[PDB]
């Protein structure tokens, strides 16, 4: 059957400002089937307090999810999204970039 | 508000 | 002014893992307001918008009852469909379901939808008249023969024309602050230097509702469609949406390019230039 590769975006809810609380988002979309493992990382380590939206889908039947967690950006703390899926030979890590 | 008596396939 | 209400159902079969998965979600425009998850401990239709919490015990008892009913139908379809394409009892499979209605600025009926898919490929859907069916392949010609006799369309039709629009109209006037809003995008533009000769210009649209938006770049007035990096519109997490578009430009030439922004909440579409 059909297998579609997730598109991944790592971003904050608000423009990032050091020392001010925010939400870190990772939005996965355009994937089929719906089995997916998405982690948010802080300095290469899995964050433990991560929520996601309820599974829904687009016009073309592909799935999308929002994964999210509360965070306070700093100058030196590195954040990323790690995604595994049947269309991926190894998990895909996407780095957080505040102008992106 | 959902639809009521839904038909089976 | 135009509005809409949609319901989405997903079922992934769990063979040798017990009961199939079942997620029910409900929407008005781009605001979700209800959900049902099978593996959640509640086993009840839950509120996901603060304007739906206003409903009484009879409404939640009503939506709970009907939702469990949708769930059990899907529990059956998975095997029926498994019994057509020659699928094993071994592998997992997905059934998807969308239905709902659309209205205008006057809030009067526009159109209705009922779609159905098996494993990401389209399967069977109500035609735009709500009186007939599109069968995607040979297998759903049997589903069509079957539903056509039992007047399934006529039931689906009366809901979609009447009960659907009336409930949508109560919701819009209960979430007047939320649903009957349009937030213009907060737009701005960044400049990053790739090299000493090339630079990136990213055009930003933040904090808008609802999700519909067009971003385009022009150079001297000629569209740059081929040369624009465009991202899928994305949820911010707070009810609003985000998007950007970027071009890679030579230094000094930054004044040749303009960003163009169209939204439901902008009275004049904006044209942005770099200083």
């Amino acid at each position: 059957m059909i297998q579609r590769t997730p598109k991944i975006q790592v971003y904050s809810r608000h423009p990032a400002e050091n020392g001010k609380s925010n939400f870190l988002n990772c939005y996965v979309s355009g994937f089929h089937p719906s089995d997916i493992e998405v982690d948010l990382l802080k300095n290469g380590e899995r964050i433990e307090k991560v929520e996601h939206s309820d599974l829904s889908f687009s016009k073309d039947w592909s799935f999308y999810l929002l994964y999210y967690t509360e965070f306070t950006p700093t100058e030196k703390d590195e954040y990323a999204c790690r995604v595994n899926h049947v269309t991926l030979s190894q998990p895909k890590i996407v780095k957080w970039d505040r102008d992106m | 508000s959902l639809f009521n008596t839904i038909a089976v396939l | 002014g135009s509005h809409s209400m949609r319901y989405f159902f997903t079922s992934v079969s769990r063979p040798g893992r017990g009961e199939p998965r079942f997620i029910a979600v409900g929407y008005v425009d781009d605001t979700q307001f209800v959900r049902f998850d099978s593996d959640a401990a509640s086993q009840r239709m839950e509120p996901r918008a603060p304007w739906i919490e206003q409903e009484g015990p009879e409404y939640w008892d009503g939506e709970t009852r009907k939702v469990k009913a949708h769930s059990q139908t899907h529990r059956v379809d998975l095997g029926t469909l498994r019994g057509y394409y020659n699928q094993s009892e071994a592998g997992s499979h997905t059934v998807q379901r969308m239905y709902g209605c659309d209205v205008g600025s006057d809030w009067r009926f526009l159109r209705g939808y009922h779609q159905y898919a098996y494993d990401g490929k389209d399967y069977i859907a109500l035609k735009e008249d709500l009186r007939s069916w599109t069968a995607a392949d040979m297998a759903a010609q049997t589903t069509k023969h079957k539903w056509e006799a039992a007047h399934v369309a006529e039931q689906l039709r009366a809901y979609l024309e009447g009960t659907c629009v009336e409930w949508l109209r109560r919701y819009l006037e209960n979430g007047k602050e939320t649903l009957q809003r349009t937030d213009a995008p907060k737009t701005h533009m960044t400049h990053h230097a790739v090299s000493d000769h090339e630079a990136t210009l990213r055009c930003w649209a933040l904090s808008f509702y609802p999700a519909e938006i067009t971003l385009t770049w022009q150079r001297d007035g000629e569209d740059q469609t081929q040369d624009t990096e465009l991202v899928e519109t994305r949820p911010a997490g707070d009810g609003t949406f985000q998007k950007w578009a970027a071009v890679v430009v030579p230094s000094g030439q930054e004044q040749r390019y303009t960003c163009h922004v169209q939204h439901e909440g902008l009275p004049k579409p904006l044209t942005l230039r770099w200083e």
